């Protein structure tokens, strides 16, 4: 019984528990990914700026 | 540079995994104090040794 | 001055992306811990080290 214990808890957790390490690598992207999208948001809120010179 | 896919993040988890799986089978080497322990280790030297210990017993 | 094209510009990132493919390919053999990790950076070396591996064995 506690061996199979200890099998069943090591498929549970390979199956279900996160690998942080593997993730986090995701993550690190994840909000870079969201920086440079908010600075080219802010870069192309100001894009028709241009137009009002003509005017 | 391509920052949609860290390669060299994912080099090293890569490596990191199977050197924590080496990790984990030398701790549970040491814990038991066989060499053999589960099967697949040396299964020839598995069926010799659990012969060897039925001829002592 | 030409605006159509930045020539500056364009020699920097190249000399930055020439480098940076350096750094990774550095960063993956010191993390992986062996001095040909993957690659044919030394054919010769691989093959004396595998026949080495085999032979210690």
């Amino acid at each position: 019984l506690m061996n199979a214990y200890e099998n069943t808890q090591a498929s549970e957790s390979r199956i279900r528990d996160a690998d942080m390490a593997e993730e986090t690598v995701a993550f690190t992207k994840n909000q870079i990914l969201v920086q440079s999208g908010t600075a080219m948001l802010a870069q192309a809120n100001v894009r028709p700026q241009g137009v009002l010179s003509l005017l | 540079m391509i920052i949609n896919h860290n390669l060299a993040a994912i080099n090293s988890h890569r490596v990191l995994k199977f050197q924590n799986e080496e990790v984990s089978k030398n701790m549970e080497k040491l814990s038991s104090g066989m060499r053999i322990n589960r099967a697949g280790d040396d299964a020839s030297g598995l069926a010799v040794s659990e012969k060897m210990r039925t001829q002592v017993n």
